[PDB]
């Protein structure tokens, strides 16, 4: 039905769905069919030179990007490219150029009658039942943000941070390393990532974080290798997502995932604030860890009751940082697309399906 | 002191300090009768810790001096209140083993769990937050 | 004299969670996974398994009316479970939101509804929405202020009890106007309002459950500082007729229930269930159900939950207990 | 006092090397074991003296096995006797330097720190890893003739062999190829082609290397009586271990085959300077005509890799730099590169001393530097 | 003999006041930590409980719902036993994860506190531990005094055979 | 590999029969094939020396007569070596004889592995023509080991020779 | 090892190794010794002469005559570094039934036979004195504390280290020194010297000599020395050597088992240690294996 391009992944399903159906990665391979495309790139890749063409944003690769939708439409989807619609969503704050392009594809290399290409963070936000608020889109490279009001996007408050998952990794890597361990950055790209998710948990307690490792035992835990040899972990377990709070520690002067959402929520006007404060939610990295909700609550507290003008607790309760924590952050944008284009389906009011395919003149604006 | 803690406020009698003293005095010229009356009044708990102090020091005076000859006899002619504030008192004063030789407490607290049940020195446990 | 064992159960167990006709039972395994069972030859054995679950699963439930199984867990979310015609169980999720996790979960007695034992100082409820798939959610400010460890339903859909962190007892209620259930008055409240509360019994320490006669009447519910105590209300405004605490010497116990219309049992972390029997101007200890008391006794380790029997709900004579090792036990009486 | 001469002990499965810097030959070599026996405890022979009193040694036990060590009660009783009764050493006077296997775990690793330590009350600690003190011993020759910690260090031992290469001085253990063929292999066909002493003494005297069989025969009809003859056995040995199936069919995988393997597994990026230059550890695989033999074997192997690459891919990768360098006394050149290592003045600007110890306890026993 | 009496004192009121249950913390969510280490928890501590014989030695009985501590102070008087003890402990607390349940920083005042939750609860039984602990601690007593008639041996052997060499 | 090359046949042209071809070299007996341009190199010699080092190897890669040649010119080889290893020159020449110009038939025969031997068999039309081959074959590779092995002792030849033939191709010894 | 060796074992076997062997290769190897020494066996130019390598102070009160009259003519050039070569050829011996031995023995105690030479005056003064108050056994103690302070000499082995030495009538004594790192070492040390001071009240042991301890108080006679005076991290121990020890008979092997003083107490200290942390190994093993065990 649809899907949603994204820079690291990309999922599929059909619209209305319960759970996604389809979930392949932007890594193709190079050596089994001529160029690897997603699992034959995954799964083969020891002998097989993986290759990313979507990262930044940004497109290199237009070939490999065309087989890699060719074998989507054709297996992923086993649906006519050319008798059937879609509805894709590039990242926040991207070019013209490449929107122009897949509009110009779409409409003359697979025969799409019908499409739609709308702001990812606008489905995400949406697919919790709201028209205006924020949204913390950390991507796999970047951490994109825009607030959203009346069903449109503010352009002057869209940004993005540094920080990502690649420093994240790297951070622990190195970590891991000073440690006392020798591993390589590039000898297991897979271990680290696996063990990161699933034992390591942002927490905002700095003070307590290094006294309960130093006096506890309880926070050492148990890792297996993949060879077999048996790895432990202790206090680097909750410093790595540390990193995201620090930007300074990765190597880039940024205020923080707090402190710049704040620097950008206090850069508008107060009449939007009202409503923006009660839509405090992210979709992606910044809303996978363990923790981080309560985190970010507290920093938004404190820089709040800490920063403008404040000089005793005697009104805390009058602004409400409302952070919702959705479940499935990680398909929030794309549940939203596919509950979304199943209203614009039936409706022909879209200046897209019968215009964007073959009638072209020589105004392409309003897409 | 809001939840978790029955008694709050009692400066009706802790105010007074006399109960105590009086129990404590007829204790004294007395020394199977230091119970009766160093267990007939708890020290309440409230802002007061001087006298609260006292009393309990007076109370491991008088369990130190007496009669260890045949203790089963007071151990099981007592109600579960005088057993559970004995234990309770006894546990409260091995605290300190520098003032107190504390081996009579011990022995006291041994017999009083292995004869009357495993369950007093749980109960013991679970006291008030700050009495 | 009376004993019955079953599974090992190398896993802490934590629950029994029969089933309809008692013979497909669920238990935890301290993990996202679930180990479920079916009648063999003198004994079980291993039937599936259940998952989609990302934290350790705590406490789980199943109506015997409807067959149904609910489960919940320490991942901010409860879900719950289908049977399915085809010869499997299904998975839906359930939308509510919460600030801490669950604890506890109860069904409801005319299965229309359930609690969880959210950790946070609010409870929710929730129930099948009309003109919708999921559940809407719900949640308490006003009687309660702290967490919560069990829960309890009364043979009604009113008066649901909540057992607080705190040395109080509190009781609430669920109303809901959809639901066409009248809320009969009682003794408990006349008339009384959607959000409401009773009596906020001060307990001798902690709460870890909260018993109910078979008639309906007759509170009651235990602590951590081993005393049992119970409860005569009049009147949402009088005290109470008769408040005797019990406290027996033994350790203490908890998920107590109310066996018979006057005798009670329960077991916990002492080796052995107690036996005693109840009146309204009188209270005393009989005996234990073990003749035993590595070690002399049967159960040699700490003993979780405990259920009661289908038998009648007048009279049941008979229960089922299990530990933290698993060795499900069937007494009876 | 931070300035004497420090002491390199490479302390290993079989023979145990211990001596000083600043030097080229061993000063005490022989096999690691001791002989164990109210009061008097500790009354055990050591080295020769346990191999001589073997008589009433009773039962003369290892204390090190497969290279990690297992028996820490019985290592600490031999490290001190082989310090006080063997090297006449006194602890608190220089620092020291300890051994540990490829990839030593860091429970290890903290325990021998702190068993050599707070037992002697020593200053000074150092440990780091085999293959870059065998790449170190490589430096005296004129290819490098500098600090260029970048290769392969290709450990053959007499039980068995192993390779461990190094990123820049990073030892990345995460694709290496152990060939479990070694001496035994070698001794055994010897052994079978003449139907423990005298076969080590046979193997150790007298050892030919050629490029092939069929031309060995060619030149052996156009010899050496010790000990009782010889001949094509000599040719042979030495094919044992490049063509496993001619020793043991089990590892097909050859020498040149594992190595391509080998340096083909980690990244191309840092896989172009692996295959640059290789060194190989211990005195094992060191035989007459041996080095350029294995160089030739890679060379000819890398055929099909570099020349079709050329013509399938279509680009000219001028990658011929390939150049291995054969130590000259490898037997004991463990702690030959690293008295060149620790020589250095910033030797001792990557240590702990007891300043840092007594308020940091056994934490920092892991992180070093070069 | 004042030992038997606290001995069977501390075995009674461990055994009385071990009881581990599982909890979530209502402060953070998704995380179970201690409730004697991060935050207050006002209403869920016990009161600490503390057993002595002497003024030397001593035990502080913690409890708690999930945080379980215990701690013993062994008995020195000299200096021999002092440092003997104090590299014992050390040495002990250095390896904590061979027992998973001791600690790295014992709390100050004390020479070693242990640390038992929900998990090692179930997975070792309750008199086990019990008993074990009676045992180690019995065991370490002996085991520091053989140690101190250990060294008299070795020290009368070295004079001996350094005096008697003319 | 150090396993002996055959560096003969190809996939051009040859007179093959079966599972073999043909290999012209020169011979004092009768045999099918023709006298080569010169005798610079003849194959019964670059077989003896094939055989000598290959009786110490696992196997071979069988590409076509390639293989199968020097594999049967080995067998030969060896059962030559182990009949006369150790036996007086008379005995050992009469052995080499009655198993070189023997009434030995096309390969195919029970006992002996046919797969080894000769997978495909062709008997019809090349019998004849492969039995003289045969016989002509054995009788040159015979003589060829006999005078060479020979030293200038009495008939006696070399030592090792003899006692390096524990082993055979494929492990065919024993 | 009950016995510290007076003699080194590599030296010892080198050139046992040497005199026999038939192949003798370069050597560059450079050993060192206890008491912050250090040793040179290497070749000059050729392959077979093999030359052999805190030292002013005995320079300035002269130790070279002993040692070239035990050595002969094998001296050589000072060769800056140790202070002290010599040139051993393996072509010119004299004989090799028991020379080569007596000559290894003698290369591998250089050591305590140049530390040795400070014992041979007050050897000579205490001779001379007991021959002085031979006959007239009166006014001896105003003529012996006389006959002190001044001829005392003081060995300055380490940054640290010090001994001293003065003749007394019909005996002598003397005093080591030294300085603890830490609380345990420190203890051993005390307790040691305890026990070696009460080990004499055995009858079959009562024929030693007397030993004394001192731990902050050091003796007042010895206080004027200019070295370090009292200190808390610092040890003093007296001993006392009789005429019938140091007769010439047997001042042969005194001296050698004194030399060894201040290494056997830190050698036994360190065993002592090792033997204390293999029972606390083995005691954690056992508690391990009991918590696997308590396991169901
Ligand atoms: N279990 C996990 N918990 C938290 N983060 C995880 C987990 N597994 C993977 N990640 C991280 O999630 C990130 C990728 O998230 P996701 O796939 O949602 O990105 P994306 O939406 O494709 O990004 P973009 O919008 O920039 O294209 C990576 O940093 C990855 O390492
Ligand atoms: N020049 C040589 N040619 C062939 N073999 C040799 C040569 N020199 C030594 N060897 C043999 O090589 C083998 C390995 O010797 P090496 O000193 O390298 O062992 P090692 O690495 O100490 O052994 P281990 O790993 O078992 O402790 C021994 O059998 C030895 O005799
Ligand atoms: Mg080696």
């Amino acid at each position: 039905i649809v899907l949603d391009n994204g820079t690291g992944f990309v999922k599929v399903g059909y619209a209305k769905d319960n759970f996604p159906r389809f979930q392949f990665p932007s890594i193709v391979g190079r050596p089994i069919k001529d160029v690897m495309v997603g699992d034959e790139a995954e799964a083969v890749r020891s002998l097989l030179q993986v290759k990313y063409p979507m990262e930044n944003g940004i497109i290199r690769d237009f070939e490999e990007m065309n087989q890699l939708w060719d074998y989507t439409f054709f297996e992923k989807l086993k649906i006519d490219p050319r008798g059937r619609k879609i509805l894709l969503t590039e990242p926040p704050m991207n070019p013209v150029a490449n929107r122009e392009k897949m509009c110009e594809t779409m409409f003359e290399r697979y025969g799409f009658g019908g499409v739609y290409v709308a702001i990812q963070a606008v489905l995400s936000l949406y697919a919790q039942g709201l028209s205006s608020g924020v949204v913390v889109d950390s991507g796999d490279g970047v951490t994109h943000i825009v607030p959203v009001y009346e069903s449109v996007v503010l352009n002057h408050l869209v940004g993005r941070l540094d920080v990502a998952g690649r420093d994240a990794t790297r951070y622990l890597i190195s970590l891991l390393l000073r440690k006392g361990y020798a591993f390589n950055r590039t000898a297991d790209f897979e271990t680290v990532r696996e063990m990161k998710e699933k034992l390591c948990y942002v927490s905002y307690d700095l003070e307590l974080d290094h006294k309960l490792s130093e006096e506890t035992t309880v926070l050492m835990r148990n890792y297996t290798l993949p060879d077999g040899r048996v790895i432990k972990v202790g206090s680097e377990r909750y410093e790595c997502p540390e990193c995201l709070f620090q930007p300074h520690l990765v190597g880039s002067e940024q205020p923080g995932l707090s402190e710049f959402i704040f620097d950008t929520i206090q850069a508008a006007d107060v009449d939007i604030r009202k409503y923006l404060y009660r839509a405090i939610v992210l979709s992606g990295g910044s809303s996978m860890y363990a923790g981080l909700p309560s985190r970010l609550e507290k920093e938004i507290k404190q820089l709040w009751f800490e920063r403008v003008l404040h000089g005793d607790p005697a009104r805390l309760p009058n602004f409400k940082v409302k952070i919702e924590d959705a479940p499935r952050r990680r398909h929030a944008v794309f549940i939203g697309g596919a509950v979304l284009a199943d209203i614009m389906a039936q409706n022909d009011h879209m200046w897209v399906s019968k215009a964007e395919w073959e009638e072209y003149g020589v105004r392409a604006l309003d897409k | 002191t809001e939840q978790d803690i029955f008694p709050i406020r009692n400066e009706t009698a802790e105010q007074v300090q006399a109960a105590v003293s009086q129990l404590i005095p007829q204790a004294r010229s007395a020394i199977l009768q230091g119970l009766k009356t160093l267990l007939s009044y708890v020290p309440y708990g409230n802002d007061v810790q001087e006298v609260r102090t006292q009393y309990l020091n007076a109370f491991v005076d008088v369990l130190s001096n007496i009669r260890a000859a045949d203790i089963p006899a007071f151990v099981k002619e007592c109600s579960t209140e005088e057993i559970d504030n004995i234990v309770n008192f006894i546990y409260r004063g091995l605290a300190n083993p520098q003032a107190y030789n504390s081996s009579v407490l011990l022995n006291w607290h041994e017999k009083v769990v292995e004869i009357s049940g495993i369950g007093c020195i749980v109960r013991v446990l679970n006291s008030r937050p700050d009495l | 004299a009376t004993s019955q064992v079953l599974h090992i159960l190398p896993k802490p167990s934590y629950e029994h969670a029969f089933n309809s006709q008692r013979t497909e039972f669920v238990t935890t395994t301290a993990t996202n996974q679930v180990e479920l069972y079916e009648q063999d030859g003198n004994g079980w054995k291993h039937a599936r398994t259940f998952s989609d679950h990302d934290k350790i699963v705590t406490c789980v439930d199943w109506a015997p009316k409807s067959n149904r199984i609910v489960t919940c867990s320490q991942d901010r979310n409860a879900y719950v479970y289908e049977k399915r015609p085809d010869g499997t169980w299904k998975q839906t999720l359930v939308l509510l939101r919460l600030n801490r996790a669950a604890t506890f979960v109860r069904w409801s007695p005319n299965e229309d509804k359930f609690a969880v034992g959210s950790g946070a100082r609010v409870i929710s409820v929730c129930y099948f929405e009309q003109e919708n798939d999921w559940w809407v959610s719900k949640h308490l400010k006003r009687p309660l202020r702290s967490t919560i460890l069990s829960l309890d339903w009364h043979p009604n859909n009113v008066l649901l009890a909540a057992g607080c962190a705190d040395r109080k007892a509190y009781v609430l209620s669920a109303y809901v106007r959809d639901v066409d259930a009248k809320p009969e008055a009682s003794v408990w409240g006349s008339r009384l309002p959607f959000n409401t509360v009773c009596a906020e019994y001060p307990s001798g320490g902690w709460v870890h459950a909260v018993g109910f006669s078979p008639s309906g009447n007759a509170l009651a519910y235990a602590g951590h500082d081993s005393s049992v105590t119970i409860a005569y209300p009049s009147a949402p405004e009088q005290p109470p007729r008769a408040l005797i605490t019990v406290k027996l010497s033994q350790l203490p116990l908890r998920s107590l229930l109310w066996a018979n219309e006057s005798a009670i049992v329960a077991a916990g972390y002492n080796y052995s269930p107690i036996l005693l029997q109840g009146n309204e101007s009188g209270w005393a200890h009989t005996r234990d159900l073990d003749a035993g008391t590595s070690l002399p006794t049967v159960h040699q380790n700490m003993i979780a939950t405990l259920r009661p029997y289908a038998g009648t709900p007048g009279n049941i004579t008979a229960f089922t207990s299990s530990g933290t090792d698993g060795r499900v036990v069937l007494w009876t009486l | 006092a931070s300035f004497n001469v420090p002491i390199i002990m490479d302390n290993g499965t079989g023979y145990s090397k211990l001596g000083y810097a600043g030097n080229d030959a061993p000063s005490y070599v022989f096999p690691t074991v001791i002989a164990t026996r109210a009061t008097e405890d500790l009354d055990f022979f050591i080295g020769n003296d346990a191999l001589k009193k073997a008589s009433a040694g009773y039962s003369l036990d290892y204390p090190i096995r497969h290279g990690q060590i297992e028996n820490w009660d019985h290592m600490e009783r031999f490290w001190q006797q082989s310090l006080f009764k063997y090297l006449r050493c006194e602890p608190e006077d220089h620092y020291f330097l300890l051994t540990e296997p490829p990839l030593n775990p860091p429970e290890n690793r903290e325990n021998t720190a702190e068993i050599m330590f707070e037992s002697f009350n020593c200053a000074g600690l150092y440990i780091a890893v085999q293959a870059v003190l065998a790449l170190a011993a490589s430096w005296t020759s004129s290819k490098v003739t500098d600090r260029s910690l970048t290769g392969t260090v290709v450990d053959s031992g007499d039980g068995v062999t192993h390779i461990i290469p190094v990123a820049e001085g990073y030892v990345i253990g995460s694709s290496i190829k152990t060939m479990p063929l070694a001496g035994r292999d070698v001794t055994y066909f010897v052994q079978s082609l003449l139907r423990l002493k005298t076969a080590e003494r046979i193997k150790e005297e007298c050892c030919y290397v050629c490029p092939d069989i069929v031309k060995e025969f060619s030149r052996f009809d156009r010899l050496k009586y010790a000990s009782i003859d010889v001949g094509f056995e000599r040719f042979l040995a030495p094919e044992i271990f490049f063509n496993p199936e001619i020793a043991s069919s089990d590892f097909l995988t050859p020498l040149p085959e594992l190595v391509d393997n080998v340096v083909q597994s980690s990244p191309i990026d840092v896989r172009k300077g692996l295959y640059k230059n290789i060194v190989l550890s211990g005195g094992s695989t060191l035989f007459k005509n041996f080095g350029n033999r294995l160089q030739r074997d890679l060379k000819r192997i890398v055929d099909e890799r570099i020349h079709r690459s050329e013509m399938l891919s279509g680009a000219k990768s001028g990658g011929v730099d390939v150049n291995v360098i054969s130590h000259k006394r490898q037997r004991n050149a463990v702690w030959f590169g690293g008295s060149l290592l620790a020589q250095t003045p910033e030797f001792g600007s990557y240590c702990h001393t007891k300043a840092d110890y007594e308020e940091y306890g056994a934490s920092i026993a892991r992180r070093y530097q070069i | 003999n004042t030992l038997r009496p606290y001995l069977n004192a501390v075995r009674s009121t461990l055994t009385a006041s071990l009881a581990l249950e599982e909890f979530s913390s209502e402060i953070v969510e998704r995380q179970s930590q201690p409730e004697v280490e991060v935050g207050r928890s006002p209403e869920i501590l016990l009161k600490p409980l503390v057993v002595s014989r002497n003024e030397q030695e001593q035990c502080l009985i913690e409890s708690s719902v999930n945080s379980v501590r215990f701690s013993i102070r062994i008995k020195q008087v000299d200096e021999i036993e002092r440092i003997l003890v104090r590299k014992f402990m050390q040495f002990l607390m250095g390896r904590a994860e061979s027992f998973f349940i001791l600690r790295r920083k014992p709390v100050q005042g004390y020479d070693i506190s242990f640390l038992i939750t929900n998990y090692h609860t179930e997975e070792m039984l309750k008199h086990k531990l019990v008993d074990f602990i009676i045992e180690f601690m019995e065991e370490v007593d002996a085991e520091i005094s053989e140690m101190k008639l250990f060294l008299n041996g070795r020290a009368r052997l070295v004079a001996e055979t350094y005096l008697s060499c003319f | 590999m150090p396993a002996y090359h055959s560096s003969f046949l190809s996939l051009t042209d040859v007179p093959t029969t079966g599972n073999i071809a043909m290999l012209p070299l020169k011979t004092k007996f009768r045999g099918p094939a023709y006298p080569a341009d010169e005798s610079q190199m003849d194959i019964i010699d670059e077989c003896i020396g094939l055989f000598r080092a290959n009786c110490f190897f696992r196997n071979f890669e069988i590409k076509g007569p390639a293989d199968r040649t020097l594999i049967y010119g080995t067998l030969f080889i060896s059962e030559c070596l182990g009949r006369v290893n150790g036996l007086n020159y008379r005995d050992a020449e009469r052995q080499l004889n009655s198993l070189a110009l023997e009434n030995f038939s096309i390969p195919g025969s029970a006992g002996f592995p046919l797969n080894a031997l000769y997978a495909p068999p062709l008997s019809p039309q090349d019998a004849e023509i492969m039995r003289t081959y045969l016989t002509q074959f054995r009788q040159e590779l015979a003589y060829r080991l006999l005078s060479h092995v020979y030293a200038t002792e009495k008939d006696h030849p070399s030592k090792w020779w003899t006692c390096f033939s524990k082993r055979r191709f494929m492990n065919k010894a024993l | 090892m009950l016995s510290l060796d007076y003699n080194n074992i590599f030296i010892y076997e080198l050139l046992t190794e040497r005199f026999s062997s038939e192949n003798p290769s370069s050597i560059d190897q450079v050993v060192t010794d206890f008491d912050g020494v250090t040793f040179h066996i290497s070749t000059p130019e050729e392959k077979t002469k093999i030359l052999i390598s805190c030292y002013p102070e005995l320079v300035n009160y002269g130790t070279l005559d002993l040692l070239k009259q035990i050595y002969g003519a094998y001296v050589h050039e000072p060769e800056m570094g140790y202070n002290f070569s010599i040139l051993i050829d393996l072509q010119q011996l004299p004989a090799t039934d028991e020379e080569k031995e007596q000559l290894a023995m003698s290369i591998s105690m250089l050591k305590r036979n140049v530390l040795a030479a400070p014992f041979h005056r007050a050897f000579t003064k205490q001779a001379e004195l007991a021959d002085l108050a031979r006959k007239d056994p009166e006014n001896a103690p105003m003529l012996d504390k006389q006959a002190t302070s001044q001829e005392l000499m003081a060995i300055h082995y380490r940054d640290e280290e010090t001994i001293v030495l003065w003749p007394e009538h019909d005996r002598v004594t003397v005093v080591f020194s030294t300085k603890f790192r830490e609380e345990t070492d420190r203890i051993f040390g005390k307790v040691f010297l305890q026990e070696f001071v009460d080990a004499r009240r055995r009858p079959a042991i009562q024929t030693a000599p007397q030993v004394l301890f001192s731990y902050r108080d050091p003796p007042l006679e010895i206080r004027d020395i200019q070295g370090i005076q009292k200190g808390d991290d610092f040890g003093f121990v007296t001993f006392v050597l009789f005429e019938r020890h140091f007769t010439p008979q047997n001042r042969e092997d005194c001296i050698s088992h004194i030399q060894v003083f201040r290494n056997t107490l830190h050698f036994h200290i360190k065993a002592s240690k090792a033997y204390m942390h293999q029972r606390m190994r083995k005691r954690v093993a056992d508690f391990q294996k009991v918590l696997n065990r308590a396991k169901p």
